[PDB]
């Protein structure tokens, strides 16, 4: 029966400082809400950061400081890092219970760009011998992690069969993807050109099999 | 130091009862209680309830109070959180966290469930070998296919879990009823075909268990 | 120095620590003992009868004596402090009225007692003349090297402070003195004893269904009627009155 309110998302440059506030929808935040950060990084990888509006929890960059600034509590990035780019939440006690609010993405300039790995795999023959066969298209290690996968069968544009995974990010906080294009054992041995495409920041590679 | 290890994810059909274990590592149990927060897809996150690992008293936030349930092994340094009648829209993930600091200090790596009515059908695993000329580099990759089954989990190591580095496993996916999961791995030129790369497979929910040797295809 | 509640404090009833309990305008030489339940006399510590330690907030506040006023009908003539107790010398009157001042107030605490002064004899006088003769009076003494009686007093029971009562920006935030024992639970249900350092509350969030405690007994008290009962034990404290009622010739 309150709403805690976050930036949407915030972006900032290695070395910048940068502010995330907390708002209550009833009134200033106090001491006695006990403002808590949290830091969510890819992987469903949660760590506390402050907690009591000030208290920075052990093995956390001293880069991070919690304060209440005017009617709100607020996270100071000192020297933001490419490392800090994550989803930040913040918490807030009221009596009786905690309510959460929305998350802050917070994006930082760094990682220099990395081309997608990408590699294509011809159906295994035990698949060829359930009259089915399945290229997969595996795309790794690349930033930003945005692509376009595009596949062509003997010189055709296939549009139809192939199902593209979204983008997730890796423990380097690079990204992966893999797509697959589903033919029949029978369809394969009719074909003879496949073909994986994959666009990512304006350069193209493209990773062809042959049957 | 502080480790809470969570179980792995499920699959139930509407209906059904869960129990997500939350196994708590580094600190005396007794002195901090346990935050159960409920992350859902969209939604962003929200708090559960609190239970007190002294006394054994639960809180439930209003929304929980009813089909869920905190308890505690205790003796075990484990809470786990109950959810009853399982509705589809409990689908998301619960972390357990550790109340210190005036807030929450750690948070669990997460157990996500997938309420959906569906058979069981067991995986089946494809090696993934380079194509059948050359691939001459200063590394390989090759990789493991595991497709069609329900539910979820399946767990994917290489090599008993001896080679995790240079590993991208890919999160399954759901393509006509059925989920199909992927993952690649990477090595030196010299290890492979030398030295043996196996994909090990394990499908809880059919008792399915499979060891994929990657051979070449020529 | 204790703290109760003063019937006619200035407006109303307070919460005066200089509470005035046990009247005894029952000796002859135009003297009362009362007790305050505020302890004057030293300071915490160690030094100089003459200072002045009353209770605001939790705390003392050992300091200077500067302004007692004990008066009744007609300002009274301070005889002595020793303890929680004064003696004072006052004409009679219907009631008793006391209070010193702090300096950023007048602080004062009053009360209702049949107040005579019969001079032992057969004449019926107002108030001691300078002369005439000596003979045996009831009177209470100076000093304070004083064991003739002792009155128990034991410890304080809790208090209530909401001071204490903050609010963690959603939940109601207990705290604690100096580590002190804090006795603590809300409406709802959530921490039932309370035996801590500075809690936080999950349930409940106002401040005005919650338990506001301090078990603080580290120092004893009067066993005044204005005192909650500490209902653990009658723990120790025999102590002394300095003012015990002698056999003075007035």
């Amino acid at each position: 029966q309150a709403v805690v309110t976050q930036e949407s998302a915030l972006t900032t440059s290695p070395g910048e400082t940068v502010t995330l506030t907390c708002r209550s929808n009833i009134g200033a935040v106090t001491s006695s809400n006990c403002a808590n950060w949290v830091q969510e990084k890819p992987d469903h990888f949660f760590t506390g950061l402050i907690g009591d509006t000030n208290n920075r929890r052990s093995g956390v960059p001293a880069r991070f400081s919690g304060s209440l600034i005017g009617d709100k509590a607020a996270l100071t990035i000192t020297g933001a890092q490419t490392e800090d780019e994550a989803i930040y939440f913040c918490a807030l006690w009221y009596n009786n219970l905690w309510v959460f609010g929305g998350g802050t993405k917070l994006t930082v300039l760094g990682q220099p760009k990395s081309s997608p790995s990408v590699t294509l795999f011809p159906p295994s023959s035990e698949e060829l011998e359930t009259n089915k066969a399945t290229l997969v298209c595996t795309i790794t290690d690349f930033y930003p992690g945005v692509v376009t996968v595009d596949w062509k069968v003997d010189g055709t544009p296939v549009t139809q069969g192939m199902e593209t995974t979204q983008p997730s990010k890796q423990s380097n906080n690079k990204y992966m993807a893999s797509s697959y294009l589903t033919l029949t054992a029978r369809a394969w041995e009719r074909h003879s050109s496949y073909s994986c495409q994959v666009t990512h920041e304006g350069h193209t590679v493209e990773k062809s099999l042959s049957r | 130091q502080i480790q809470l290890v969570q179980s792995g994810r499920e699959v139930k059909n509407p209906g059904e009862t869960v129990k997500i274990s939350c196994k708590a590592s580094g600190y005396t149990f007794t002195e901090y209680p346990m935050l159960w927060v409920k992350q859902a897809p969209g939604k962003g996150f929200r708090w559960m309830g609190l239970i007190y690992t002294n006394t054994g008293e639960p809180t439930y936030a209003e929304e929980f109070k009813g089909r869920f349930v905190f308890s505690l092994e205790i003796s075990a340094s484990t809470a786990y959180l109950q959810i009853n009648n399982l509705t589809n829209e409990d689908t998301a993930t619960y972390f357990c966290v550790r109340d210190y600091f005036i807030s929450l200090d750690y948070w669990g790596q997460g157990t996500t469930l997938t309420v959906s009515s569906a058979k069981t059908t067991a995986p089946s695993v494809y090696p993934l070998a380079p194509v059948c000329g050359g691939t001459t580099g200063s590394s390989v990759t090759l990789g493991c296919l595991v497709k069609g089954y329900f539910p979820e989990p399946v767990t994917l190591t290489w090599n008993s879990g001896s080679l995790s580095s240079g590993v991208h496993t890919f999160p399954a996916l759901l393509q006509s009823g059925l989920y199909t999961l992927s993952s690649s791995v990477t090595v030196t030129s010299n290890t492979w075909p030398s030295q043996t790369i196996t994909c090990n497979v394990a499908h809880p929910a059919s008792s399915t268990k499979v060891d994929k040797k990657i051979e070449s295809r020529r | 120095p204790y703290i109760a509640d003063c019937p006619n404090c200035g407006h109303s009833r307070c919460d005066s620590p200089i509470a005035i309990e046990e009247v005894r305008g029952d000796a002859h030489a135009g003297v009362i003992r009362i007790q305050t339940s505020a302890m004057f006399g030293l300071k915490t510590d160690g030094v100089d009868l003459a200072y002045m330690s009353f209770m605001n907030g939790k705390t003392q506040k050992s300091i200077k004596i500067d302004n007692l006023h004990v008066r009744t009908s007609a300002p009274c003539s301070l005889v002595s402090h020793h303890g929680y107790y004064i003696l004072a010398q006052c004409p009679p009157g219907d009631t008793v009225t006391v209070g010193f001042h702090d300096g950023p107030n007048r602080h004062t605490c009053t009360v209702a007692h049949k107040v005579e002064f019969r001079p032992v004899g057969r004449e019926k006088y107002r108030h001691p003349p300078e002369h005439g003769v000596e003979l045996p009076c009831n009177r209470y003494t100076h000093k304070r090297a004083d064991q003739g009686h002792y009155v128990e007093m034991h410890q304080p029971g809790l208090v209530a402070d909401h001071s204490l009562l903050s609010i963690h920006s959603a939940k109601v935030k207990i705290t604690v003195p100096s580590g002190a024992q804090v006795k603590y639970y809300c409406k709802c249900p959530d921490v039932r004893e309370g035996i801590t350092s500075s809690d936080h509350t999950t349930t409940c969030t106002d401040v005005k269904q919650c338990r506001a405690y301090l078990i603080d007994n580290k120092k004893w008290v009067y066993n005044s009627g204005r005192l909650p009962r500490g209902e653990g034990d009658t723990f120790k404290g025999k102590l002394h009155v300095p003012f015990v009622p002698v056999k003075a010739k007035c």
